[PDB]
RNA sequence: CGGCCAACUACGUGCCAGCAGCCGCGGUAAUACGUAGGGUCCGAGCGUUGUCCGGAAUUACUGGGCGUAAAGAGCUCGUAGGUGGUUUGUCGCGUUGUUCGUGAAAACUCACAGCUUAACUGUGGGCGUGCGGGCGAUACGGGCAGACUAGAGUACUGCAGGGGAGACUGGAAUUCCUGGUGUAGCGGUGGAAUGCGCAGAUAUCAGGAGGAACACCGGUGGCGAAGGCGGGUCUCUGGGCAGUAACUGACGCUGAGGAGCGAAAGCGUGGGGAGCGAACAGGAUUAGAUACCCUGGUAGUCCACGCCGUAAACGGUGGGUACUAGGUGUGGGUUUCCUUCCUUGGGAUCCGUGCCGUAGCUAACGCAUUAAGUACCCCGCCUGGGGAGUACGGCCGCAAGGCUAAAACUCAAAGGAAUUGACGGGGGCCCGCACAAGCGGCGGAGCAUGUGGAUUAAUUCGAUGCAACGCGAAGAACCUUAC
RNA sequence: AGCUCGUGUCGUGAGAUGUUGGGUUAAGUCCCGCAACGAGCGCAACCCUUGUCUCAUGUUGCCAGCACGUUAUGGUGGGGACUCGUGAGAGACUGCCGGGGUCAACUCGGAGGAAGGUGGGGAUGACGUCAAGUCAUCAUGCCCCUUAUGUCCAGGGCUUCACACAUGCUACAAUGGCCGGUACAAAGGGCUGCGAUGCCGUGAGGUGGAGCGAAUCCUUUCAAAGCCGGUCUCAGUUCGGAUCGGGGUCUGCAACUCGACCCCGUGAAGUCGGAGUCGCUAGUAAUCGCAGAUCAGCAACGCUGCGGUGAAUACGUUCCCG
């Protein structure tokens, strides 16, 4: 939904911030909401919100990628360039309008089509389970 | 002018008196001996830092309460600081008193104790930088508090011009009344002349 | 012994006395002045001064640029010179192909050796980077001795165009004149008055006269080498573009000196002269206007013949050639195919002209096949800012003037792009008794205190717009009280 | 209401981003997309007072309901049913609805409610600027006097005055001056001080002195404007009070410069005001009183606060200042 601008680049400052939200988890589970303000919780349910909704991947990969795989490269040429910047290696989907220096292992496709976006998509899924049996 | 005293601010709410007693008759001459006794320990004692003072007093008795970072000096084994202290005031005629003495448990988290430490340094050899650097460092080393800032005005390393600078490091609420702030400011001598420290401690907040 | 630049403190005078190679150092508390110590460098020498090279790639052949900092001449034609599109043939004059043959001595560089080592010199080499003739080579780099054509030109058919010159001609508008009608104003600016009217203005109708220029089409469009070029019509003519490729078969390019064209203004002669409009009069504003404003209007603006030859003459970029990703419009011409064969239909091709963008270049803005990209050929221009595009001299011009183009002295900077504030009589969106609608006030007079200014032996001192002034003084016979 | 920082990215470098643009808010308040992610000083909130209700709760304070007063009134025996005062708690959070809104912030209208969209006012001054003010609050480096520029009183002047500016008071007169009658406040001070009742003074005040370290006693039962009655018929005036002289009180050793207050005569000047200029958008403006305070008197119309009577308008940013 929302790229953070050099998250994987800068993160050190996004690893306080998972920190904080694991602590604002456990601090919720407990059920702990009367012995607050209403201004305050309404405040702390919309950060919930916001934060939960433009973090989702952060909460599980902790440990820093190995590769990156990205989508419509020319719109999202911010994750490629961190990619590039700290050497993480590239693949991704290249259409008629993208740089193919940008990927370093490019996948010839339409970032336009559900149809042919859904079946790479569930193609490298399946080589990732498969890798993941292998283990 | 920019800010008025913190402590003069939130003393109505977080903190407390450190002199407490009723006077309507001769409450003159009670603030005159309180001031002058204050005088001549600030005058006499210089080697350990006094904290804060603070003394109660109903009819004749009065309590005086010296809080110190350390009271070796302060009092020692046999009392003769104690015994000199006992005579000052019966010298002034302060009737019956009784000291106390409370030794802090953190020294680098009161804002007197680190102001005259780097009143010290500075006066002594020690730069304004690697003293502040020290100074900070100490206090953040300290889980309880989170916001630190230290100010120095006046002739820094003898140059014939005033440097009015300041290290900021936390989260120090000055607006916010809730706030719990410690305040505290030194006079430290110097062959060029004289330099002020000012030092604002931020040790969490209070709810009720 | 401030930073450049290995070496700091105290004492003495403070915009004085003084230092200094660049920045630059003293306006009572100087590591920069003078003296002390202390340390640094060097040493029988130590510094100052002057000349020469280097850094200075700061005269750039190796090894610079010309968009804005210094520079593309205004642009063409073109002489002398410099440089050439393929392959078909000798001599070897640009040239390397090896050898013998000179390179005086001395010096430099290598090794040896002697003065005890030192300068000094003792011996033998080696070095002695250029030039002479005899013998042996032919790939490039030239003339010479023969053929073809990928540059160029011509030839056949079409093409669009404000390209140029002369002549003829059209309408609208302004002004003026003549004749009606028609009444007291018309013109003017932020406001008014000089201006024309009551002798008949303005307005309006009819007619005529004369001069300039062509509104729409008309555009970031066409042409020209560049200045520039547009009412039609005729007359003559240049340049450019596409296809067939018939023919010429090294004719190509740029071009120092030289010569021709050239915006406006200016000059001579002789005509023209409606509008516009330097100069000059008045009226207006301002303390002041010899300007901005208003009313008038003489050169000029028009024509013919000559002249001067300068513009921010800009794409601030010389021309020519070959190569290097695209997208979006316009103009001109050839073709082919959905094919109605109407259609900016689709495709191919060449030329011209706008915009945005890669890689790349640039200090940046930015350029980006119509390069500032990567190169080749030639030509002009620049070496810190003033002086100065000026004096003298020379050339042209009848003159105004134009071209060629210095030196002394002075400054230690002047300049190009870009970042951020501040300001704005630059703009948009917002705030408040800021205005608007308001009551009550002060500024006219008594009061009772405070402040400047003048007297006295003192009239203590401090605060002088916002943010001082019934302020410290929220209490003067002694005190306060400092004179 | 803006001011910064850590990581990262672009350029090479000053730097830039974050802090931009759209919507919204009193505000860097919030939301949308973006080489930004976040954090700090800010801003709002937390504090005091003020607006309501409930509980707790009756004396020196009030009196619903009972008795004694008999001219002096809760004055007296009695009581929390209310204010009175001070504790705890509750109550404004777009709480709910309709419409616009990117279905998001936010806005207008509507019901409840005391308040509606920070209810009102305060304390609360981010980085910095004016080398801003203060060596006469205090403390201090340097220089200067040390037999003086030190100390003490041989008294005086800080207040002198041909004139200007600055901020106030009282007015310029009838919405008034004066005279008589007459009802409502808050808060606060008092030990070498507040000072009752009483007597004498026009009145400053004098004798005397209860009650108080203070909801009690004194600051009068805290009043003034406010209401009724009478005069003035618009005059340099019954407005207006200075100036000067004549007589006393008060603090004090001693009132000439150089005090204040009380009494008399004193009768000048001035009729809403020149350009320009100030402050005020709800208890506000405007007007009338009281009190903290320094003090022994006093230049006390001042500063500060406590009160009383109490308006008008906002069509909107084109112009002036920020
Ligand atoms: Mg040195
Ligand atoms: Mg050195
Ligand atoms: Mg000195
Ligand atoms: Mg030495
Ligand atoms: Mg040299
Ligand atoms: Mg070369
Ligand atoms: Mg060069
Ligand atoms: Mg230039
Ligand atoms: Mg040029
Ligand atoms: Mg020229
Ligand atoms: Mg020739
Ligand atoms: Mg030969
Ligand atoms: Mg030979
Ligand atoms: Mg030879
Ligand atoms: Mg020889
Ligand atoms: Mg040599
Ligand atoms: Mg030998
Ligand atoms: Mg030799
Ligand atoms: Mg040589
Ligand atoms: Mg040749
Ligand atoms: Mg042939
Ligand atoms: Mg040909
Ligand atoms: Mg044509
Ligand atoms: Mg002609
Ligand atoms: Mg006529
Ligand atoms: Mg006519
Ligand atoms: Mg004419
Ligand atoms: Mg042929
Ligand atoms: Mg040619
Ligand atoms: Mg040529
Ligand atoms: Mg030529
Ligand atoms: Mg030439
Ligand atoms: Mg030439
Ligand atoms: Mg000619
Ligand atoms: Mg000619
Ligand atoms: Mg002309
Ligand atoms: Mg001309
Ligand atoms: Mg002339
Ligand atoms: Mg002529
Ligand atoms: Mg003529
Ligand atoms: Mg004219
Ligand atoms: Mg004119
Ligand atoms: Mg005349
Ligand atoms: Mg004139
Ligand atoms: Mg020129
Ligand atoms: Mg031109
Ligand atoms: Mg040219
Ligand atoms: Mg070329
Ligand atoms: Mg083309
Ligand atoms: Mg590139
Ligand atoms: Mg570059
Ligand atoms: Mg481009
Ligand atoms: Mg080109
Ligand atoms: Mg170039
Ligand atoms: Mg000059
Ligand atoms: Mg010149
Ligand atoms: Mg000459
Ligand atoms: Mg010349
Ligand atoms: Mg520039
Ligand atoms: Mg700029
Ligand atoms: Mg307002
Ligand atoms: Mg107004
Ligand atoms: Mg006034
Ligand atoms: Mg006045
Ligand atoms: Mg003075
Ligand atoms: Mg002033
Ligand atoms: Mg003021
Ligand atoms: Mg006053
Ligand atoms: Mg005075
Ligand atoms: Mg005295
Ligand atoms: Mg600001
Ligand atoms: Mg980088
Ligand atoms: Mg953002
Ligand atoms: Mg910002
Ligand atoms: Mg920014
Ligand atoms: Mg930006
Ligand atoms: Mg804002
Ligand atoms: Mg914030
Ligand atoms: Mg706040
Ligand atoms: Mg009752
Ligand atoms: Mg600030
Ligand atoms: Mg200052
Ligand atoms: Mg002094
Ligand atoms: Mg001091
Ligand atoms: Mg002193
Ligand atoms: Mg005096
Ligand atoms: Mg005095
Ligand atoms: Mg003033
Ligand atoms: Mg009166
Ligand atoms: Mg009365
Ligand atoms: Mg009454
Ligand atoms: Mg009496
Ligand atoms: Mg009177
Ligand atoms: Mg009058
Ligand atoms: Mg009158
Ligand atoms: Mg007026
Ligand atoms: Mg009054
Ligand atoms: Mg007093």
């Amino acid at each position: 939904q929302r790229w953070l601008g050099g998250m994987l680049t800068n993160f050190s400052t996004v690893h306080k911030r998972l920190q904080r939200l694991k602590e604002l988890e456990a601090m919720e589970q407990t059920g702990g909401f009367e012995g607050r303000t209403k201004k305050e919780i309404l405040m702390l349910t919309r950060e919930k919100n916001k934060l939960e909704r433009s973090l989702g991947g952060i909460r599980d990969m902790q440990k820093v990628p190995s590769a990156v795989w990205v989508v419509d490269t020319n719109k999202e040429h911010i994750a490629v360039g961190e990619a590039r910047k700290l050497g993480i290696p590239v693949i991704a989907i290249l259409d008629t309008n993208c740089d193919p220096d940008v990927v370093d292992y490019p996948i010839p496709g339409n970032d336009d089509a559900i149809r042919s976006a859904a079946l790479l998509t569930k193609v490298i899924a399946s080589a990732v389970a498969e890798g993941l049996q292998a283990r | 002018g920019q800010k008025i005293n913190p402590h003069g601010f939130r003393l109505g709410i977080t903190t407390e008196w450190k002199s407490r007693w009723y006077a309507d008759k001769q409450y003159k001459d009670y603030v005159k001996e309180d001031v002058a006794i204050r005088k001549l320990l600030a005058t006499g004692l210089e080697r350990a830092g006094i904290a804060d003072v603070e003394i109660e007093r109903t009819r004749d008795r009065v309590r005086v309460d010296i809080h110190t970072a350390r009271p070796g000096i302060v009092i020692g084994r046999r009392g003769t600081e104690a015994d000199r202290i006992r005579a000052d005031l019966e010298k002034l005629t302060g009737k019956q008193v009784q000291l106390n003495i409370l030794e802090v448990k953190n020294p680098e988290s009161q804002a007197q104790l680190v102001a005259q430490g780097v009143a010290e340094q500075l006066s002594n050899r020690v730069a304004f930088r690697r003293a502040m650097r020290k100074a900070i460092q100490s206090a953040m080393r300290q889980p309880n508090v989170k916001g630190i800032r230290v100010q120095c005005s006046g002739r820094l390393g003898g140059a014939e011009m005033s440097r009015s600078e300041f290290y900021r490091e936390g989260r120090v609420p000055l607006h916010t009344l809730r706030a719990d702030i410690d305040y505290g400011l030194y006079e430290a001598k110097t062959t060029f002349g004289r330099i002020g420290v000012k030092v604002w401690i931020y040790k969490g907040d209070i709810v009720g």
